[PDB]
C-alpha cells in the first residue's frame, strides 16, 4: 500500500499533460537531480520535449562567473 | 512451512523435497505397459516434430542388456545418466556373475542408486520415473516400475506422465481377467488405451514390443497405422 | 514465605529447595507460584501445601508439561 | 399461548416473470409464431380487464365523519420517527432521525398492540406526538436489491458441470420442494455454501440459473454496494436486509465477492478500517443470529480463497465449499455444442480438434471464440463459417495471457 | 529533583518505591501512566500539569509516576 | 419515478413540482460537449487498428441485426495497449470526433475521492448515467491505476 | 485483402434467411415486453395501512381528549446527569447531540430524586427538569439476562472434561461452598479468559454451565457494546455492571471480545473513538466495585492478540483456560453425541473414525455427521452405512485440509 | 528452535527425532504376540489396485531362518536395514559357527540407527519388530528411530497404535498357545482396519522352535479367517 499512491500520481500528471483537452497555452519546467531514473513515459517529445543538461562548469565559463560575482 | 532441505522431517513428518520431485514427473510425456502371455508390449506418446530437427535423437524408449526394456518420464537431463549407469551395471554383473541379468536385479539398482542420492545435502534428487520390462528371467515375463523416492515397486499393467490417473482408471475397467492372447489382442489393447491420449491423433505413438526371444521391435507407422485402423472399424461395428 | 501466611500450608516446606528450584522468576512470579500452589490444593481438596505443589505451580507458570519421552531410559 | 404472535402475520413476494419459458423451437418455425401470439392475447385481454376494472366502478364515495376529522386532526407534514422505548400511559419515548428523543404523548387511536421497540411511527410538528404507527417499511436502497425479472436461461444453457449442479440443487431447492428426506432422519439442511474458482468458470451462472428456476425470493447484493460512509449505515443495512429477507420467503440471499468485505481482521485505529470491520463482524453475526432465521439461504462466491476470514469459512455458518476448476476435455465438447447451436454451423469444421490441442481455456474463452469466428466469417464475406475461422479466431483470442515454460527442459 | 527507578521486571521497582513512602510521610501522591490516557484530547497534559500545580501548593508532597514508560518511548 | 426528486414547499412540505434531472454529481468531464480536436484522417499508418475497432463500436450500433440474424453476442470491452505511447490518445479522440454518440472521459484515477463508500458508489452513478443515453461509450485513461491486482 | 462492407453489402446479410417470419417473429416479441411494462404502470397497486385502530373505541378517545392532550401536554426531551451541587442546584446536563447545558429543576419536584447518571424531562426553551424518569429499567439488562433454560445437555460437550473441571472449580465452587475457604483459609480466583480455536466448546461449556446455574445468567453481544453514537455504549456499560451486581450469585459471559479488545497497556491504544469509552469504563468499573463479590464474568475470544495485561494484572483477570482438541477418547465420545439422534446403522464402530480425524474441531465433526447422511439422500436410503461415513471423511478431511497427493503414496505400506 | 539436529530445546529435547517418531503413525498397523509355544506376528497390507502385483509389498521380511521381522514408516529407509541385518547375523556365523540371538540382532540394527549426525543426514522413518526363537526360547523386540531398544510381549505399532494396545492389553496374559493366539490378533485387526477382512487384506508370520522353517501362512490363512 501506498506505492501505488505515489504511482497514482504519475498518472494523474501524465493525464492532465497529454490527455484528450490539450490545455493551451499552459507551460511546464521541470528540474531535477539524476534523471535516468525516471519514467520514460515522462520522457517522450509531446509532453517533455526539451531535455537540456547542466555542467557543472567547464573552462572559459569559470571566467564567466569570476567575473559576475568579482 | 518449510520446504528448502532434504534432510528436515514436517511436524507431522513429511519430507517435501522428496514430494515436490514427483511433481516433475507429471509433466512428463506419459507412457503405458503391460505384461501379456509371452509377448510384452510398452507405448509412448510421442510429441509432435518442430519440422526442422532430426527425430533420432529424441530417444524416450532405450534397452539396458539385450533382454530388457525402459522406459521413463520426467526431464531428459536426469533420465540420460540413470540410463547411462544401468547400461554399466548390467553390463558388469555380468562379468562379476556369468548369468545374464534378471529383470528384478537391475530395479533394485536403480532405486538403490536413487536412494542414497536423496539422503545429503546438495544432491537433488532425481526426478524421473521409469518403467522396467522384461521377459528375461528363464522365460517368465515381468514389468516394474520406480519413483523418485526410490522405492522399485511390481504391477501388472501401469502408467506414468501428464494425466495417468484417466489411463490407470481405464485399465481398470479394461485389462479383463481374461489374459489377453493372441499378442495383437494385447497390442490392440495398448494402442487403444494410448488412444485414449490427452490429444490422440493417431500417428503420435510409438510402440515398442518384445516377443520374449528376439530383440527389441520398434514398430513401424504403417503396421502401426494397420492396428489403428480395425480398432475403429470393430469400434463402428459394436454400435 | 511471606506469600504465604495467609493460606493453610503443610509445615513441611524446605526454603533450600525453594531458593534454588527458583530461576529467571521474579517476585510477582514467586506470588503467583504461591497462590498457584494453593489453587492446585484446591483441585485436589486437599488441606495443605507440598514442595511440589510449587514445583506444579512452576510448571503452570511458564505452562510446562511433562510425560515419558521415550529417549530418556 | 401456545402460537404467540401468530408469526409476524407476514406473507412473502416472489418474483413476477418466468411468463412463459416455452418458446421450444428456438427457430425460425410458425409454432413460436403461434406461441407468442397467444402470450400477445392473454396480457392484452388482462389489460383490457383491468382497464375495465378502474372503468366501471361508480363509487363517488363520501368519507366518515371519524375518518376525515382524524386526517385533519393529524398535521399534513408528518413525520417518520422510531420508537425507543414504551410506557403503557398514553405517552411514551421515541427518536427523531437525527436522535433527538422526546416524552411525547401517543394518541389512542394508533391500534396499541403493534407498538413494538423497533417498529417506526408517524409524528407530529407541533407536539411529536405518535400520530399513528407506520407498517414495516425500508429504505429504497434495499428494495433495488430485490429481484423482479428472472434474468437468462435455466439449466440447460451451461455446458455441464453437473456434479456441482447437482450438489447446489441439495442444498437449496430440494429443502424448500421436498423437505420430507430430512426429517426421516432428522438432519438439518446446510445453510451457507460458498463458490470458488478461477474466474470466467460459472459461478455467476449458476446464480442466475437458480435464480430462473425458483419459487424463493432472490436478493442480490453485490459486494460493495453495502458499505457506505454515515459511520452506522455499514452495520444499518445487514440488519435491514435480513430483516426483508426474514419476513419474506423462505429466501435466497445472494452476496457476489466478499472478499471486498472480508479479509483477517487488522485494526488499525485510523476511522476508515473500522467501518469496513464493524460492518464485517456484524454482518457474520447477524449471519448466526439464531432467533428466527426461518429458511433463509445465502449463497456467496469469489475468485481467490486464500484471501478470508477464518472466522466465515469454518463451518457452524458455512457448511459447503465448491471449486469451479478448469474442466476437461469433455465438457467442452458441451459447451462447443451450446454455443455454437444458433449459428449456421458450416459442415468442414472438426470442433474436436479445438478441445483437442488445448487444455486450460474457460467456458468465458470458448463464448469469445464463437463470437470471433463468427465476425472473421462477416469480414471475408459469408454467413456458414469454415474450419478456417475458428483457426483465425483461435490465434487472435487467446494469445494475451501465456506466458512462461520451460520447453526442452521436460519431455 | 529526578530520580529514576529500573531492573529486569518490577517487584522492586514498584515495591521499592512501595517501601520509599511507606517510611516517608511527606504527602505522598502516586499516579499511573495510562489513567492520564483518555479519550479527552489534551486532558492527559491537563491532568499532569494539574496534579503537579496540586503538588506544588503542597509544601513536603513528593511525586510519584508509574509506568512512565508507557509514554516514555 | 425512480431517483424522483421533487420540489417541496418548504413550510408546509407541499409537493410543488416534479423535478427532472435524476442525480448526477460531478458528471463534468462526461459527456465533453466540445469534440473537435482531431480528425479521422490525421492519424495515417495505423489503419488496421482503425478497422477493428470500427468493426466493435460502429458495426455492433449501427446495425445490431446482422449479429442477431447471425446468432452471436455483440462484444462491448475493447483493451488497446502500446508501450512507448504511440496513438493511444487520437484514435479515441478520433472516435470522439466522429461517432454521433453519447461519449463519456474518464480519466480513472477520479474515483478515489477521500472517504469510504464515495469513491466506489459513483462508479454505480457513472453506468446509470450512461444508460440514460443510452447509445454510449466510455473511455478509461491510463488503468495503471485502480484495476491493478 | 480486408475487405469492409458497403451499404448494398448490408441488404445481402439482412435480406437472406427467412424473410417470410423474421420481423414477424421480433416485433411481436418486441412489443409484448413494451406490453410487460405497459401492464406495471397501469396496475401500480401499491397501497398504504398507517396503523389505525378500528372505530369502535377511538371515536371517543378522538374527542377533545386528543386536544386535551396536545395543548395541554407538552414535548420534554430526556438527558443525562453530569452531577449537582450543595445548597442550590446548578445541574450539569448533556444532551450530548446538542451540547451540555447548566440548568435549573422546575418547581414541580423534589432536589432529592434528581440524582447523578438519571433520565430527566427538560424543557424545550427553559431546559428546566420537568420530571425525573427512570434509566428504562429494565429491558437494558434482562433482555440478555434472559433467566431461561438453554437445552444443552451436560452429556453434549464430553470429552474435554478436565477443561470443564478447571471450569466446574472456578465458577461453581465459591457459588455453592464459600465454607472449605473459610475451612482452609483461602479465596477462590475471580479472573478467566477463554481463547483457543474456534468452534472448539467455548459457547458450549458456556452454556452447558448457564444451564446447570439454577440462577442469573448474562450472555453479551461483542458488537453489542460497538455503537453508533459517540458517548453511549460507556453509559450502557454503565447500566449493565450496576444492575447486574444487585442481584446475587449471576454470571455474565462476554463473547468476541475482539471489538472491545486490544492491549492498551501495551504499544497501541491510539484509538478513542467510542471504542474505548465502553472499554475505560468498563476497566474502571471491573475494578473499584469489584473487592469480594458475587457475579462472575467470563470472557472468550478466538483472537489470543487482544490480551490487556491490566486486564491480567491479578484483581481483574487471574486463569488462562484455554481450549484443546480431544486425543481420541474425547472424539470417539463427540462423534457418539452427533450420531444418536439420527438413523443410523446399529453395527458401525466410531474408533476407526477417529482415526481418520487427527487434527479436527467438534464443528468439523458434526459437519461429517450431516454429510454423511447426505450421502445417504443421495441414493434411496433411510438409515447410514459404514461406507457413508468413509466417504464423508474424504470429503470433508482430505480434500480441503493439510493433506493432498493420495495417489503418490507407495513409501509407507 | 529446532530446524536441525545439532540443537536443543531449552526444555529438553529434540524437535527432530520427535518428527521421526511422527512419521511413523501413517505407517501401517502390524501386530506381533510373543508366546511360550512360539511367536506369531500379523500385518495389514493396503493393497492400492488390483493391478498392483500384491507379493512385491513386503511387510513380513526374513533376517534369518529364525528370526523374522515387520516394519512401519517408510519403506525407503527400512529397506537399508533390512539389508544389514541380514548381514550381521551372516557374519556372527562365520566366525562363531552359531546363531546370532534375536536380543543381539537389534544391537548390530541399532547402532547406526543412532549414526546420523554422530559422524566425525537425518534420522530414519521406520519402526521394526523382531520376533525370533533363540536359546533363551521365543523372543519378541521393538526398536525406534531413537535407537531405544525394548523387549515387549506383545506389541501393535503404525497407525492404530494406541487404538489396538488399548484392546491388546485386555486379552493377553501368560499361558496363551500359539493357536489360540493367532486368532486373538486378528480380531483386533478388522476392529482397527477399515475394509472387510479376507484373504488379501493381510498376511501372518509364526516362527516355532521345532518349526524354524515356514515364518508364513500361504493360503491356510483362508481357513483361519472362517474360524473366526
Ligand atoms: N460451463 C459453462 N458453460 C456454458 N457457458 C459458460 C460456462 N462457463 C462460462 N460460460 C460463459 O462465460 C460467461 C461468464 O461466466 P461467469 O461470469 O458466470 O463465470 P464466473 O466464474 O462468474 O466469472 P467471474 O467470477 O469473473 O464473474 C457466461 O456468460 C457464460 O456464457
Ligand atoms: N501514429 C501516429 N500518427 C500520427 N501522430 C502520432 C502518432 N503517434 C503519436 N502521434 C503524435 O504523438 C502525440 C501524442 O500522441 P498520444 O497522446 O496518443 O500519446 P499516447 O499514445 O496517448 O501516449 P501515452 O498513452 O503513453 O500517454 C500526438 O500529438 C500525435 O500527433
Ligand atoms: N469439544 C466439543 N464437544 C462437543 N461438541 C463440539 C465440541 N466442539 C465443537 N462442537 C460442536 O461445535 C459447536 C460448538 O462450537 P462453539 O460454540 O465452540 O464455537 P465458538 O467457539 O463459539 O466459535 P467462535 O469462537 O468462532 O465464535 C456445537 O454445535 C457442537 O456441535
Ligand atoms: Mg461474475
Ligand atoms: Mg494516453
Ligand atoms: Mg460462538
Amino acid at each position: 500500500g501506498a506505492d501505488r499512491e505515489v504511482q497514482r500520481i504519475l498518472l494523474e500528471l501524465l493525464n492532465q499533460m497529454d490527455g484528450f483537452d490539450q490545455n493551451v497555452n499552459v507551460k511546464v519546467i521541470m528540474a531535477t537531480n539524476r534523471a535516468d531514473t525516471l519514467d520514460p513515459a515522462l520522457l517522450r517529445p509531446g509532453r517533455l520535449d526539451r531535455k537540456i543538461e547542466f555542467p557543472l562548469p567547464d573552462r572559459r565559463q569559470k571566467r564567466l562567473i569570476f567575473s559576475t560575482i568579482t | 512451512s518449510y520446504d528448502r532441505a532434504i534432510t528436515v522431517f514436517s511436524p507431522d513428518g513429511h519430507l517435501f523435497q522428496v514430494e515436490y520431485a514427483q511433481e516433475a514427473v507429471k509433466k512428463g510425456s506419459t507412457a503405458v505397459g503391460v505384461r501379456g502371455r509371452d509377448i510384452v508390449v510398452l507405448g509412448v506418446e510421442k510429441k509432435s516434430v518442430a519440422k526442422l530437427q532430426d527425430e533420432r535423437t529424441v530417444r524416450k524408449i532405450c534397452a539396458l542388456d539385450d533382454n530388457v526394456c525402459m522406459a521413463f518420464a520426467g526431464l531428459t537431463a536426469d533420465a540420460r545418466i540413470v540410463i547411462n549407469r544401468a547400461r554399466v551395471e548390467c553390463q558388469s554383473h555380468r562379468l562379476t556373475v556369468e548369468d545374464p541379468v534378471t529383470v528384478e536385479y537391475i530395479t533394485r539398482y536403480i532405486a538403490s542408486l536413487k536412494q542414497r542420492y536423496t539422503q545429503s545435502n546438495g544432491r537433488r534428487p532425481f526426478g524421473i520415473s521409469a518403467l522396467i520390462v522384461g521377459f528375461d528371467f528363464d522365460g517368465t515375463p515381468r514389468l516394474y516400475q520406480t519413483d523418485p523416492s526410490g522405492t522399485y515397486h511390481a504391477w501388472k499393467a501401469n502408467a506414468i506422465g501428464r494425466g495417468a490417473k484417466s489411463v490407470r482408471e481405464f485399465l481398470e475397467k479394461n485389462y479383463t481377467d481374461e489374459a489377453i492372447e493372441t499378442d495383437d489382442l494385447t497390442i490392440k489393447l495398448v494402442i487403444k488405451a494410448l488412444l485414449e491420449v490427452v490429444q490422440s491423433g493417431g500417428k503420435n505413438i510409438e510402440l515398442a514390443v518384445m516377443r520374449r526371444d528376439q530383440s527389441l521391435k520398434i514398430l513401424n507407422p504403417e503396421e502401426i497405422e494397420k492396428y489403428v485402423a480395425e480398432i475403429e472399424k470393430e469400434k463402428e461395428e459394436n454400435e | 514465605q511471606i506469600h504465604s501466611r495467609k493460606m493453610n500450608v503443610s509445615p513441611d516446606v524446605n526454603y533450600e529447595e525453594l531458593a534454588r528450584c527458583t530461576d529467571d522468576f521474579n517476585g510477582a512470579q514467586c506470588k503467583a507460584v504461591c497462590v498457584e500452589a494453593g489453587m492446585i490444593a484446591l483441585r485436589r481438596g486437599a488441606t495443605e501445601l507440598t514442595h511440589e505443589d510449587y514445583m506444579e505451580g512452576i510448571l503452570e507458570v511458564q505452562a510446562k508439561k511433562k510425560a515419558n519421552l521415550q529417549y530418556y531410559a | 399461548p401456545t402460537r404467540v404472535g401468530k408469526k409476524k402475520k407476514k406473507t412473502k413476494g416472489p418474483d413476477a416473470a418466468s411468463k412463459l419459458p416455452l418458446v421450444t423451437p428456438h427457430t425460425q418455425c410458425r409454432l413460436k409464431l403461434l406461441k407468442l401470439e397467444r402470450i400477445k392475447d392473454y396480457l392484452l385481454m388482462e389489460e383490457e380487464f383491468i382497464r375495465n376494472q378502474e372503468q366501471m366502478k361508480p363509487l363517488e364515495e363520501k368519507q366518515e365523519e371519524e375518518r376525515s376529522k382524524v386526517d385533519d386532526l393529524r398535521g399534513t407534514p408528518m413525520s417518520v420517527g422510531t420508537l425507543e422505548e414504551i410506557i403503557d400511559d398514553n405517552h411514551a419515548i421515541v427518536s427523531t432521525s437525527v436522535g433527538s428523543e422526546h416524552y411525547v404523548s401517543i394518541l389512542s387511536f394508533v391500534d396499541k398492540d403493534l407498538l413494538e421497540p423497533g417498529c417506526s411511527v408517524l409524528l407530529n410538528h407541533k407536539v411529536h406526538a405518535v400520530i399513528g404507527v407506520l407498517m414495516d417499511d425500508t429504505d429504497p436502497l434495499v428494495t433495488v436489491m430485490k429481484v423482479e425479472k428472472a434474468p437468462q436461461e435455466t439449466y440447460a444453457d451451461i455446458g455441464g458441470l453437473d456434479n456441482q449442479i447437482q450438489e447446489i440443487k441439495e442444498s437449496v431447492e430440494l429443502p424448500l420442494t421436498h423437505p420430507e428426506y430430512y426429517e426421516e432422519m432428522g438432519i438439518k439442511p446446510p445453510k451457507g455454501v460458498i463458490l470458488y474458482g478461477p474466474p470466467g468458470t460459472g459461478k455467476t451462472l449458476l446464480a442466475k440459473a437458480v435464480a430462473n428456476q425458483t419459487s424463493a425470493t432472490f436478493l442480490r447484493v453485490v459486494g460493495s454496494e453495502l458499505i457506505q460512509k454515515y459511520l452506522g449505515d455499514g452495520p444499518k443495512l445487514v440488519r435491514e436486509l435480513f430483516r426483508v429477507a426474514e419476513e419474506h420467503a423462505p429466501s435466497i440471499v445472494f452476496i457476489d465477492e466478499i472478499d471486498a468485505i472480508g479479509t483477517k481482521r487488522y485494526d488499525s485505529n485510523s476511522g476508515g478500517e473500522r467501518e469496513i470491520q464493524r460492518t464485517m463482524l456484524e454482518l457474520l453475526n447477524q449471519l448466526d443470529g439464531f432467533d428466527s432465521r426461518g429458511d433463509v439461504k445465502v449463497i456467496m462466491a469469489t475468485n481467490r480463497i486464500e484471501t478470508l476470514d477464518p472466522a466465515l469459512i469454518r463451518p457452524g455458518r458455512i457448511d459447503r465449499k465448491i471449486e469451479f476448476p478448469l474442466p476437461d476435455e469433455k465438457t467442452k465438447k458441451r459447451i462447443f455444442q451450446i454455443h455454437t447451436s444458433r449459428m449456421t454451423l458450416a459442415d468442414d469444421v472438426t470442433l474436436d480438434d479445438l478441445i483437442m490441442a488445448k487444455d486450460d481455456l474457460s467456458g468465458a474463452d470458448i463464448k469469445a471464440i464463437c463470437t470471433e469466428a463468427g465476425l472473421m466469417a462477416l469480414r471475408e464475406r459469408r454467413m456458414k463459417v469454415t474450419n478456417e475461422d475458428f483457426k483465425k479466431s483461435k490465434e487472435n483470442v487467446l494469445y494475451k495471457k501465456q506466458e512462461g515454460t520451460p520447453e526442452g527442459l521436460y519431455l | 529533583k529526578g530520580v529514576l527507578m529500573y531492573g529486569p521486571p518490577g517487584t522492586g521497582k514498584t515495591l521499592l518505591a512501595r517501601a520509599c513512602a511507606a517510611q516517608t510521610k511527606a504527602t505522598f501522591l502516586k499516579l499511573a501512566g495510562p489513567q492520564l490516557v483518555q479519550m479527552f484530547i489534551g486532558d492527559g497534559a491537563k491532568l499532569v500539569r494539574d496534579a503537579f500545580a496540586l503538588a506544588k501548593e503542597k509544601a513536603p508532597s513528593i511525586i510519584f509516576i508509574d509506568e512512565l514508560d508507557a509514554i516514555g518511548t | 419515478t425512480p431517483n424522483c426528486r421533487v420540489a417541496l414547499r418548504n413550510d408546509s412540505y407541499t409537493l410543488h413540482k416534479i423535478l427532472p434531472n435524476k442525480v448526477d454529481p460531478l458528471v463534468s468531464l462526461m459527456m465533453v460537449e466540445k469534440v473537435p480536436d482531431s480528425t479521422y484522417e490525421m492519424i495515417g499508418g495505423l489503419d488496421k487498428q482503425i478497422k477493428e475497432i470500427k468493426e466493435v463500436i460502429e458495426l455492433p450500433v449501427k446495425h445490431p441485426e446482422l449479429f442477431e440474424a447471425l446468432g452471436i453476442a455483440q462484444p462491448k470491452g475493447v483493451l488497446l495497449y502500446g508501450p512507448p505511447g504511440t496513438g493511444k490518445t487520437l484514435l479515441a479522440r478520433a472516435v470522439a470526433h466522429h461517432t454521433d454518440c453519447t461519449f463519456i472521459r474518464v480519466s480513472g484515477s477520479e474515483l478515489v475521492q477521500k472517504f469510504i463508500g464515495e469513491g466506489a458508489r459513483m462508479v454505480r452513478e457513472l453506468f446509470v448515467m450512461a444508460r440514460e443515453h443510452a447509445p454510449s461509450i466510455i473511455f478509461m485513461d491510463e488503468i495503471d491505476s485502480i484495476g491493478s491486482s | 485483402p480486408i475487405r469492409a462492407l458497403d451499404e448494398g453489402d448490408i441488404a445481402l446479410l439482412k435480406t437472406y434467411g427467412q424473410s417470410t417470419y423474421s420481423r414477424q417473429i421480433k416485433q411481436v416479441e418486441d412489443d409484448i415486453q413494451q406490453l410487460l411494462k405497459k401492464i406495471n404502470e397501469l396496475t401500480g397497486i401499491k397501497e398504504s395501512d398507517t396503523g389505525l385502530a378500528p372505530p369502535a373505541l377511538w371515536d371517543l378517545a378522538a374527542d377533545k381528549q386528543t386536544l386535551q392532550s396536545e395543548q395541554p401536554l407538552q414535548v420534554a426531551r430526556c438527558t443525562k446527569i453530569i452531577n449537582a451541587d450543595s445548597e442550590d442546584p446548578k445541574y450539569i446536563i448533556n444532551v450530548k447531540q446538542f451540547a451540555k447545558f447548566v440548568v435549573d429543576l422546575s418547581d414541580q419536584v423534589a432536589p432529592t430524586d434528581i440524582e447523578e447518571g438519571m433520565r430527566v424531562g427538560v424543557d424545550r426553551n427553559k431546559y428546566q427538569i420537568h420530571i425525573p424518569l427512570p434509566p428504562k429499567i429494565d429491558p437494558t439488562v434482562t433482555m440478555m439476562q434472559v433467566e431461561e433454560k438453554p437445552d444443552v445437555t451436560y452429556s453434549d460437550v464430553g470429552g474435554c472434561k478436565e477443561q470443564i473441571e478447571k471450569l466446574r472449580e472456578v465458577v461453581e465452587t465459591p457459588l455453592l461452598h464459600p465454607e472449605r475457604f473459610v475451612n482452609l483459609g483461602i479465596e477462590p480466583p475471580k479472573g478467566v479468559l477463554l481463547f483457543g480455536p474456534p468452534g472448539t466448546g467455548k459457547t458450549l461449556c458456556a452454556r452447558a454451565v448457564a444451564n446447570r446455574t439454577d440462577a442469573c445468567f448474562i450472555r453479551v453481544i461483542g458488537s453489542e457494546l460497538v455503537q453508533k453514537y459517540v458517548g453511549e455504549g460507556a453509559r450502557m456499560v454503565r447500566e449493565l455492571f450496576e444492575m447486574a451486581r444487585t442481584k446475587k450469585a449471576c454470571l455474565i459471559f462476554f463473547d468476541e471480545i475482539d471489538a472491545i479488545g486490544g492491549a492498551r497497556f501495551d504499544d497501541g491504544a491510539g484509538g478513542d473513538n467510542e471504542v474505548q469509552r465502553t472499554m475505560l469504563e468498563l476497566i474502571n468499573q471491573l475494578d473499584g466495585f469489584d473487592p469480594r463479590g458475587n457475579i462472575k464474568v467470563l470472557m472468550a475470544t478466538n483472537r489470543p492478540d487482544t490480551l490487556d495485561p491490566a486486564l491480567m494484572r491479578p484483581g481483574r483477570l487471574d486463569r488462562k483456560i484455554e481450549f484443546s482438541l480431544p486425543d481420541l477418547e474425547g472424539r470417539t465420545h463427540i462423534f457418539k453425541i452427533h450420531a444418536r439422534s439420527m438413523s443410523v446403522e446399529r453395527d458401525i464402530r466410531f474408533e476407526l473414525l477417529a482415526r481418520l480425524c487427527p487434527n479436527s474441531t467438534g464443528a468439523e465433526i458434526r459437519s461429517v455427521c450431516t454429510e454423511a447422511g447426505m450421502f445417504a439422500i443421495r441414493a434411496r436410503r433411510k438409515i447410514a452405512t459404514e461406507k457413508d461415513f468413509l466417504e464423508a471423511v474424504n470429503k470433508v478431511i482430505k480434500s480441503y485440509a493439510k493433506f493432498s497427493a493420495t495417489p503418490r503414496y507407495m513409501t509407507y505400506n | 528452535y529446532d530446524r536441525g539436529v545439532n540443537t536443543f530445546s531449552p526444555e529438553g529435547r529434540l524437535f527432530q527425532v520427535e518428527y521421526a517418531i511422527e512419521a511413523i503413525k501413517l505407517g501401517s498397523t502390524a501386530i506381533g504376540i510373543q508366546t511360550s509355544e512360539g511367536v506369531c506376528l500379523a500385518v495389514e497390507k493396503r493393497i492400492t489396485s488390483p493391478l498392483m502385483e500384491p507379493s512385491s509389498i513386503e511387510k513380513i521380511v526374513e533376517i534369518d531362518a529364525h528370526i523374522g521381522c515387520a516394519m512401519s514408516g517408510l519403506i525407503a529407509d527400512a529397506k537399508t536395514l533390512i539389508d544389514k541385518a541380514r548381514v550381521e547375523t551372516q557374519n556372527h556365523w562365520f566366525t562363531y559357527n552359531e546363531t546370532m540371538t534375536v536380543e543381539s540382532v537389534t544391537q548390530a540394527v541399532s547402532n547406526l540407527a543412532l549414526q546420523f549426525g554422530e559422524e566425525d543426514s537425518r534420522p530414519f522413518g521406520v519402526a521394526l519388530l523382531f520376533g525370533g526363537v533363540d536359546e533363551k526360547g521365543p523372543q519378541l523386540f521393538h526398536m525406534d528411530p531413537s535407537g531405544t531398544f525394548v523387549q515387549c510381549d506383545a506389541r501393535a505399532i503404525g497407525s492404530a497404535s494406541e487404538g489396538a494396545q488399548s484392546s491388546l492389553q485386555e486379552v493377553y496374559h501368560k499361558s496363551m498357545t500359539l493357536k489360540e493366539a493367532i486368532k486373538s490378533s486378528l480380531i483386533i485387526l478388522k476392529q482397527v482396519m477399515e475394509e472387510k477382512l479376507n484373504a488379501t487384506n493381510i498376511e501372518l508370520a509364526t516362527v516355532q522352535p521345532g518349526q524354524n522353517f515356514h515364518m508364513f501362512t500361504k493360503e491356510e490363512l483362508e481357513e483361519v479367517i472362517k474360524d473366526i
